[PDB]
């Protein structure tokens, strides 16, 4: 989408996570904000001794490269379970003789 | 918790704001170099201001951090980079008043103004006075009297200046915990750590005076010829057991022997290589002869580029009301945004310098992957070097031939090629004697082993003995030479146009048996040689993690520098040397001077 959303000024609007004591586990969301405890010190919630913001934007502008221009991109994922499977897919048809 | 994960967190940390402040600091630095307008000055200043700021303030902080239980031998370079004690360690007023004088020094070297005598009307910047007067006159009275003015205006009112400033450098440099200044600069090749590829700050002392003294019959015999072409031309200024004058080398400060070129060729009937003609008759512009060189180094193999080079990067000189400068340069905007500045011209030179700053595109994208402290090459002077590779390696007739710039009808001939070698000698090898006189001279001063009173009569005994130059006018303690150059006017190392030019050579020949290149070095090209690409590929793809030491071993082998090609790529040069010289005197005396 580097047509659309990459504004000149600069995209500052989406965030990254970069910084997590831990994984994760498939299909969850987080919306964790709490500072990044890299020192023994606490980090009384505010960035200082080894604590930082673990949100950053993405801060996308124009020129930027192709492998830095933003994607835009969708998972779909099938579940089956004991249900009667509502959603199939199309069924063609012909005319009668 | 132990402290290699906080560096670790750290430094990826300041990896991340830091290329976002260098993203937009460049951002406005190309916005400057193509329009000149004052809020872009004034977003410039304070965009430099944030930078400046936070990089203090993170230095500052990762000061306290130690060394000593830190591993992986990569993040060690990061801190060694990011600590940058510097100037801070003494007081700010110390601070204060060493900028005002850099400050007050650069502007007496960019506003020194030479006045034709019994006239304050018509003086002259240099920029557009003795620059065309020394390329294009051969008057000795005007450039006597131009030389002694620039000596003599000029550092005479900043000696004491100089004084001040060179003893403020060792005073910092003491209180950095280094022997001297000079030992400062040379803690930028510090290597350690590795077993068997350390490298300590004493051994380019010792290696680089043994190659200047294997190389010293070569500028001896190139000295002779030039002196040889003074006596033709003229006979009765210049000695023939005596040193030559100080401003009949080619330049001021005797860098550049090439202005002497068209008075020093043995076969004027011949000309040059010059196929600017050609490319005029089909209408090549900078587009075309751009899209010549990125199918040039996609023979060797290296890939494409992206839109962002063509519709971000502007090639031409914007004239009408806006104002942009004609140097060439490539610029890194960082994080994928690479771009070029030129102005377009029909010249060859324009042509190899284009090469050039395209080479060193490629150069920079090498290493774009590596964190923001990492973007540089291993040591400083692979830069300017693998920037040029690639043209001389192009330089040869052979490529201009296949490419059509040639026709096919011109035989190479034996003579134009020993031109060529002719005005390579006075342009590249001429480099060298200014260069190790200059450097060795400085690492003298700044080592204290030349008295203050006598620091000007202690300038000339090598100068009438090592470069063999003889002043026209006597100088005391009055002038400043050193004062009278730019390089140091921004107090920049000058070892780095050595390193250059003695390591390309090197890159040549080892491009030449990567590429497995048949007879004279000097008839070798790089076309079709992807191998060497890739291989050159993976020497360029390193950046600043691991020791040049390494790349030099990887290259060809050596884990010290090799002075061999150097003579290889001159062989016949050499030869040609000894037998033009064979009829004439070999050496010079230092006793004899100009003014008696
Ligand atoms: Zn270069």
């Amino acid at each position: 989408s580097n047509k659309l959303d990459s504004k000149v000024s600069g995209n500052y609007n989406y965030l990254y996570r970069l910084f997590r004591k831990s994984n994760l586990k498939p299909f969850e969301r987080d919306i964790s904000t709490e500072i990044y405890q890299a020192g023994n010190k606490p980090c009384n919630g505010v960035a200082g001794f080894n604590c930082y913001f673990p949100l950053r934007s993405y801060s996308f502008r124009p020129t930027y490269g192709v492998g830095h221009q933003p994607y835009r991109v969708v998972v779909l994922s099938f579940e089956l379970l004991h249900a009667p499977a509502t959603v199939c897919g199309p069924k063609k048809s012909t005319n009668l003789v | 918790s132990t402290i290699e994960e906080q560096a670790k967190t750290f430094l990826d940390k300041f990896n991340h704001e830091a290329e976002d402040l260098f993203y937009q600091s460049s951002l406005a630095s190309w916005n400057y170099n193509t329009n000149i307008t004052e809020e872009n000055v004034q977003n410039m200043n304070n965009a430099g201001d944030k930078w400046s700021a936070f990089l203090k303030e993170q230095s500052t902080l990762a000061q306290m951090y130690p060394l000593q239980e830190i591993q992986n031998l990569t993040v060690k370079l990061q801190l060694q980079a990011l600590q940058q004690n510097g100037s801070s360690v003494l007081s700010e007023d110390k601070s204060k008043r060493l900028n005002t004088i850099l400050n007050t020094m650069s502007t007496i070297y960019s506003t020194g103004k030479v006045c034709n005598p019994d006239n304050p009307q018509e003086c002259l910047l240099l920029e557009p006075g003795l620059n065309e007067i020394m390329a294009n006159s051969l008057d000795y009275n005007e450039r006597l009297w131009a030389w002694e003015s620039w000596r003599s205006e000029v550092g005479k009112q900043l000696r004491p200046l100089y004084e001040e400033y060179v003893v403020l450098k060792n005073e910092m440099a003491r209180a950095n915990h280094y022997e001297d200044y000079g030992d400062y600069w040379r803690g930028d090749y510090e290597v350690n750590g590795v077993d068997g590829y350390d490298y300590s700050r004493g051994q380019l002392i010792e290696d680089v005076e043994h190659t200047f003294e294997e190389i010293k019959p070569l500028y001896e015999h190139l000295h002779a010829y030039v002196r040889a072409k003074l006596m033709n031309a003229y006979p009765s200024y210049i000695s023939p057991i005596g040193c030559l004058p100080a401003h009949l080398l080619g330049d001021m400060w005797g860098r550049f022997w090439t202005n002497l070129y068209s008075l020093t060729v043995p076969f004027g009937q011949k000309p040059n290589i010059d196929v600017t003609d050609a490319m005029v008759d089909q209408a090549w512009d900078a587009q075309r002869i751009f899209k010549e060189a990125e199918k040039f180094f996609v023979s060797v193999g290296l890939p494409n580029m992206t839109q962002g080079f063509w519709e971000n990067s502007m090639l031409t000189d914007p004239g009408n009301v806006q104002k942009a400068v004609c140097h060439p340069t490539a610029w890194d905007l960082g994080k994928g945004d690479f771009r070029i500045l030129m102005c377009t011209k029909v010249t060859m030179d324009d042509f190899l310098t284009a090469h050039h700053e395209m080479g060193h595109i490629q150069y920079d994208m090498a290493y774009a992957a590596q964190p923001f402290l990492l973007r540089n090459g291993a040591n400083e002077g692979f830069h300017e070097a693998v920037g040029e590779i690639m043209s001389l390696s192009a330089a040869t007739p052979k490529h201009l031939k296949s490419i059509g710039l040639l026709s096919p009808d011109f035989q190479e001939d034996n003579e134009t090629e020993i031109n060529f070698l002719l005005k390579q000698a006075l342009t590249i090898v001429g480099t060298l004697p200014f260069t190790y006189m200059l450097e060795k001279w400085r690492w003298m001063v700044f080592k204290g082993e030349i008295p203050k009173d006598q620091w000007m009569k202690k300038w000339w005994e090598m100068k009438r003995e090592i470069v063999g130059v003889v002043e026209p006018v006597p100088h005391d303690e009055t002038y400043c030479d050193p004062a009278s150059l730019f390089h140091v006017s921004n107090d920049y190392s000058f070892i780095r146009y050595y390193t250059r030019t003695l390591y390309q050579f090197q890159f040549q020949e080892a491009l030449c048996q990567a590429a497995k290149h048949e007879g004279p070095l000097h008839k070798c090209d790089i076309s079709n040689s992807t191998e060497a690409g890739q291989k050159l590929f993976n020497m360029l793809r390193l950046g600043k993690s691991e020791p040049w030491t390494l790349a030099l071993e990887n290259v060809v082998g050596a884990k010290n520098m090799n002075v061999r090609p150097l003579l290889n790529y001159f062989e016949p040069l050499f030869t040609w040397l000894k037998d033009q010289n064979k009829n004439s005197f070999v050496g010079w005396s230092t006793d004899w001077s100009p003014y008696a």
